[PDB]
């Protein structure tokens, strides 16, 4: 059965999913990003800092992430100096946006599918409906409402969220005051207490972060009623009951560009020094092995994308030349997503899944420096049960406690008397690479400044990595492979497709930009 | 009141801003104010054919559509086909045609929907336009003479993104029987939000008054106004951004970021051409090319010279201190 | 951090304002920031001897007192006995003497505690004074040289009442290891709140700039600045009232009420003498007796004349429209 | 046993209570208001509108009520015109302050005493502790936190709360916009939903307002689990279990000056037309009979108060001449409270209890006009079980649903294009009477303007009515008589005294001003 699902909403943009179904299982899948705005085209010729305005408008939910990496793209292009406070503020705001994204996505975009009638037979279904039904769910409402709190912190430093551009080469535009920081701490602490610990975890962030193995997590669920009936404990039990741990595996290979710089280690942003300075470590996990991320290995294929092109392009030489979808479909193109691929030695240019799971895998790599996220939990989970909708979601949710603690510490690290901005030299020429871990994964800008104008500007967003179509080798993108193998109980409401696409927290406006 | 919220060439920033609503928050708005959100690409439960059934019922009049909210641009490329924005089996613009013609009220939320916004920046690859405007030029996709069934033009809730209150309070107004209290300016923006300027309530107006410029970002923004060195469009931008604070905390200009004038139909102003980003374009190095709304260069500069002379000492010092 | 909050000649408005705290709210402050509120007349559970036991233990050093918050005046009448304020078996001023000498930090919250405030208005029947100030005159009840055990003078959180943030954020600062970030102005007010003016962020500053006066209350306040006809002390008053909005909504001056200058030690200014309430005292009918801080009448009036001439049309029209 | 309790906190100011106890029962009581500021003295000679600034500073919790009646005192003194919108805004803000006071007082001041160890034997004690323990109580925290919401509405119209003076002769200073009203509605609706209906009632305000008899209220508690376990249902059951319905009866005579004017009926405030224009009806209930309130009948006795004076004074001729408490105690004076008495025909100058219960009794008077509160509930409750701590508290809590509905309607009544202010003539001479129902009851200003200055200014606050000492006839004040008959299980923690004093929501800073 060929099934074309349109729209597959709650992926922050326009997505159609075509699947071939045999015996109630997806055997092939096509993700079709359906809406193109062309920001890379628009940015050509604009002011070198136009990206700080334009790139946040790639996405409303992860615009702050776009701002972060666009700023660092300029910071690297212009060889700027970043005062530690600016790095801290950038870290805080990037993390705060993600902390907003985590519950907002989980409740408003993902968990309402847990109420699907396919699960009516589950003993947990009534509770799932009570908790996660859209708008009226008892977990939905506070989860969604409180998700605005972390971006209040963003607004304290950036003026507003979404839609600030306050991250500029050389630092940030703002100059936090004491009451800014104390309020940011208060907002974060309240949000942590009222959503993260009370509703999501039913325990302290510290207790959750003590989970180092999958068995730890299972013990955590059963440890006491609070954790058992928390949103996290319920979600795990629900997943294990309804089978969300049994599909959505995907590529099993992961890309994290990392984000969050240790302020002392990235005071002078360079492409080369980027990895060592990261707190949230970059890392490529492929064929069960850890590799260092190197932006030079990134290519974008447009073979099945609605763009002209005959070879994968590293984004520094990237091009965004749309073809009419009517013509492109005649050439087998089916998506406005480019196909980002990553050259892994011995594997060729492979699709890599990006996102929290990729980050958690990267965080389990050996040889973490002291400032760096060193977390074996998802190495263990990956080996124990492998990837799945549940594991992917747990990776996302796992970042809530981890990022909250980082933000809380970064807020304490702010030295309010110290500089937040070093006026950079706006060089007429420059090649910049900025990358961050948006909520959804590796988010990267490759910018070429020439003659005090944007010569090239190539954004590769995490969902582009995940949802980008087949490459020249016909290798399915991560979400496409994750969709393959998914059961389809009801072709009329193929919620499992939604589960898989949304387990990546897919953002289609970011996918295409 | 049924609400159908569609996204064309959107980044979903207006939805994300909208979800930051407080008083009412979005859940209480959707649930407790009698506003039946039929579907929203970011929030609607229905997918695939169940979603399209909702859309077609609204488009064909099978079920009432009281408020059609459109976010993002009306993408007309390629070649007027709109296929750079294929939604639910149609070019989004065709949905827009049908749903705007079906709704009692059409709300464009965000510059993209209102005026074309960033995607309509040259070279405008997506052939983006606003619902009833292309930038300042009235017309846009629906034409200058479009009226919803309640007789209103597209209500333009501009911004990039719109502040949640700019739409939620309008929705509350519509839900509480105060639609007749909603007046729209010449750009169809609610005057209750868009008679003020961004500058209105900016914490730097005293510096503006005394022509004391912020000189640098970061700690440089502990003093001064952003108008002179950072291209703040605050005095030329109609918004309540410093009356109704963003995220109940701040605003661009309070934080030290120049107002980009995003509530104005020309946004991004000057199409982010080189030299115009976070910079004040000046004539002869001292005269701003653009002076505050309703002023002229001669009287503005004259008053500015006098203000510079009268400037008290505190206006020359840090005020947003640690 | 133990906190003992006492009330002398108070109206409890600072407590009530404090209870409006958000981010943090008062419960999260009391519970989740490690601030052990030993007792508060409006909130403490203990009464009678159980309460006095808490007080005496703090007064005598049996248990540590980290923050002594005093609200309301130090009532010294009659005849210096303080018996117009008998609290827990003593004149409140004696408690103040003991607890201020015991605390690591002493916070006067509200003008009453800071400067004597309204009860210290003539004829001051209660012999009210502030902790370390009587109006502008440094000294008050504790003397100019009083220092808490952390070496600080009384921290003056002025206002009538103080905005909750003016104390909660200081409490958060003290609780999060940022006490060293707290700088105090010459009145011992936290400069993080009291370097700005009430006018800073007022929605009427543009009207102030162009010398466009609000002429009447009610709908008259849809335009204009309150400085000229309603005695707004905004430009002479250090506060963040228009930076950090009251009740997360508004401020006096935004709403159309003149700033009374309540954060300043002279409040109520002119002791509410006839003709000074909601009126601008003027010389020769046109010159304000008091000009904005740091300005002089000559340059202020000169600039005002120029501003009046340069004034754009919108500054002469309603802006806070329905 | 003579027991002197000092301090008896959580009465918004300085209160000492002396009681004589015989066989574990209070047989006589003295309330000692212990702190004097002398605002009536200060106001003499000040600008006629100084009261609008000074009187709110009588009290932080009911300053808005002081502002309301101070404004109307000027409105009557100056024969002003009140545009209906101004009346509406005044009504809204007065009611919003009360809506804030109701939960803030109930949880923070009153209900934490329900956790007293005297109740450890009650089967509901653990739940009472879970719900109402100070700061950590599960009802305490949201109750107290959400109590800030109604005064956000106040701030929307008045600029701030507390401490606005935006109610001026001729209207209000503010000019609400559309977003002001819509936000006010949203805030109110959220507060109603999240505290009043969800936490307090466990049902709709409408369902609660259907309770017309005491039996209705008892049926309401038992009707379903939501109402049974609501804060209201629990409080009633707790009161009936621990005996809060068995003492704190008090005078059984009541004074309501009323407040909330029907805008069309008080466009030209006069003393004489005041009663007819009231929505929240005035009314004196004494010896089981209804009387019309008449400010002329009010006197203040200082026989046992620390003031000079030899005869009860109507406040228009009032005087506030402090005596040294050392001297006054030698003359049997014991309180800074004056003793307000009310001339009821056939009863002489009697103490009248003020507060919600007084209002609810007044609301049960016959011949209510269409605009007027007509509610038989507390006539029935009074006849069924009589006054008590529980009934007094229920009267207070009963106003939450009633006032919420009024405010919601008043917000709808606002005609935003219409005037909010009619510039009055500031007459050099004038006698003004302003009165409102502050949260705690009849709050009244008698002002005499002479020579464009305040000649006399006499405030009589509700707790002055309630807590004022014995008059010249040695007749105990309402709280004093309410204390008499109270059991005293533990003289070391005489919580029942606290229950009784706090059941009046006593405000000692208002008492003395
Ligand atoms: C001409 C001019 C000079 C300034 O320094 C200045 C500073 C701040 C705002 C505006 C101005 C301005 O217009
Ligand atoms: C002299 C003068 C005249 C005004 O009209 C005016 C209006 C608004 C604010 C200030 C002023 C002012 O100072
Ligand atoms: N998170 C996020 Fe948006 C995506 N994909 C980016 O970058
Ligand atoms: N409520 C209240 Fe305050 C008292 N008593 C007044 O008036
Ligand atoms: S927020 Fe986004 S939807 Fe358009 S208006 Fe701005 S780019
Ligand atoms: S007053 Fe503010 S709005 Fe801009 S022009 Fe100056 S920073
Ligand atoms: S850029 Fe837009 S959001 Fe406000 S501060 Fe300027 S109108
Ligand atoms: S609020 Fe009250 S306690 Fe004093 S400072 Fe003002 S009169
Ligand atoms: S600008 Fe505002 S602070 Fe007062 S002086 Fe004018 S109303
Ligand atoms: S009176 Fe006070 S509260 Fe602010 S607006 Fe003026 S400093
Ligand atoms: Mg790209
Ligand atoms: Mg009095
Ligand atoms: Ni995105
Ligand atoms: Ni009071």
């Amino acid at each position: 059965l060929d099934l074309f699902v349109s729209p597959l909403g709650r992926v922050e943009g326009d997505l159609d999913v075509r699947v071939t179904i045999n015996d109630g299982v997806v055997t092939s899948a096509w993700t079709e990003a359906a809406m193109f705005r062309g920001f890379e085209i628009i940015l050509r010729g604009k002011d070198p800092q136009a990206g700080l305005i334009v790139c946040p408008r790639i996405c409303g939910i992860c615009g702050g992430s776009h701002l972060y990496k666009s700023a660092y793209a300029l910071d690297t292009a212009w060889r700027t100096h970043m005062p530690p406070n600016a790095t801290l503020i950038r870290n805080i705001c990037q993390a705060c946006e993600t902390l907003q994204s985590i519950p907002r996505y989980f409740y408003a975009l993902f968990a309402i599918d847990l109420t699907n009638k396919n699960y009516a037979k589950s003993k947990l279904y009534d509770e799932a409906v009570r908790r996660f039904a859209p708008y009226v769910g008892t977990s939905y409402q506070p989860g969604v409402v409180l998700s605005a709190k972390p971006v209040e912190v963003y607004a304290i430093f950036g003026g507003q969220w979404p839609x600030s551009s306050f991250m500029v080469p050389g630092g940030v535009m703002s100059a936090p005051t004491l009451s800014d920081v104390t309020r940011a701490i208060a907002i974060l602490e309240h949000w942590n207490d009222n959503w993260l610990e009370k509703q999501w975890l039913g325990c302290s962030v510290d207790r959750w972060l003590e989970n180092k193995t999958w068995n730890d997590v299972l013990a955590w669920v059963d440890e006491n009623e609070s954790q058992y009936n928390s949103d996290c404990g319920f979600f795990i039990r629900y997943c294990l009951d309804v089978g969300l741990d049994k599909y959505g595996q995907g590529v099993g290979n992961y890309l994290a560009t990392g984000t969050y710089f240790e302020p002392s280690l990235y005071e002078n942003p360079t492409i080369e020094g980027r990895n060592a300075a990261l707190i949230g470590r970059s890392g490529v996990f492929a064929d069960g092995r850890y590799f260092e991320f190197d932006q030079a290995n990134v290519t974008e294929d447009v073979t099945h994308s609605f763009y002209e092109g005959n070879r994968p392009l590293h984004p520094f030489e990237g091009e965004t030349i749309p073809v009419n979808p009517e013509d492109g479909r005649r050439q087998g193109k089916y998506s406005w997503a480019k196909s980002p691929r990553y050259a892994v030695p011995g594997l060729g240019n492979v699709p890599l899944e990006t996102g929290p799971l990729a980050r958690r895998m990267a965080a389990s790599a050996p040889d973490a420096e002291t400032h760096q996220d060193d977390d074996p939990l998802f190495a263990d989970i990956y080996n124990a049960i492998g990837p799945s909708v549940m594991v992917r979601q747990l990776a996302r949710m796992h970042e809530g406690p981890k990022y909250y603690k980082w933000v809380r510490q970064w807020l304490d690290d702010l030295e309010l008397k110290e500089s937040f901005y070093t006026k950079p030299v706006e060089y007429a020429e420059g090649k910049g690479f900025g990358s961050t871990e948006a909520a959804r994964g590796a988010l990267s800008d490759w910018i070429v400044i020439e003659d005090s104008k944007i010569k090239n500007y190539q954004v590769v967003t995490p969902t582009a990595w995940n949802i980008g179509p087949r490459d020249a080798s016909e290798v399915l993108g991560p979400i496409e492979q994750a969709l393959v193998g998914s059961p389809i109980v009801d072709a009329e409401d193929p919620v499992e497709l939604g589960h898989v696409a949304r387990s990546f927290d897919s953002c289609l406006v970011c996918t295409v930009h | 009141a049924s609400v159908l919220w569609f996204q064309g060439g959107a980044c979903s920033g207006n939805t994300m801003s909208f979800l930051n609503a407080d008083e009412p928050n979005v859940v209480d708005l959707i649930v407790d104010f009698g506003l039946d959100l039929l579907w929203h690409p970011s929030l609607g439960l229905e997918l695939g054919n169940n979603a399209q059934k909702v859309f077609w019922d609204c488009a064909k009049g099978e079920r009432p559509l009281d408020i059609f909210v459109f976010e993002g641009t009306v993408i007309e490329a390629p070649n007027g086909t709109g296929q750079m924005d294929m939604f639910a089996g149609r070019p989004m613009k065709d949905w827009v045609t049908d749903l705007a013609g079906a709704a009692q009220i059409v709300v464009a939320i965000g510059d993209c929907a209102c005026f074309g916004g960033i995607p309509a920046m040259e070279p405008n690859p997506s052939g983006s336009t606003g619902l009833q405007f292309h930038k300042r030029e009235k017309g846009g996709f629906l034409g200058p003479d479009f009226r919803s069934k309640m007789g209103l033009p597209v209500i333009n809730v501009p911004g990039c993104p719109a502040h949640p209150d700019w739409i939620t309070q309008i929705l509350v107004a519509l839900a509480t029987g105060r639609a007749g209290d909603i007046t729209l300016d010449d750009l169809h923006r609610p005057e209750t939000f868009f008679k003020t300027f961004t500058q209105t309530g900016c914490t730097r107006v005293q510096f503006f008054e005394y022509k004391q410029s912020t000189l640098s970002f970061g700690e440089g923004t502990r003093t001064g106004c952003l108008f002179y060195e950072f291209g703040c469009r605050g005095p030329m931008t109609h918004s309540p951004c410093n009356r109704i604070l963003w995220n109940r905390q701040s605003s661009k200009t309070r934080a030290g970021m120049p107002c980009l004038g995003c509530t104005e139909p020309e946004f991004p102003h000057f199409d982010l051409a080189p030299g115009t980003v976070f910079k004040t374009q000046k004539v002869s190095g001292m005269i701003p090319k653009e002076v505050p709304e309703g002023t002229d260069h001669l009287t503005y500069m004259g008053l500015a010279a006098a203000a510079r002379i009268a400037a008290p000492q505190w206006s020359k010092e840090d005020m947003f201190v640690v």
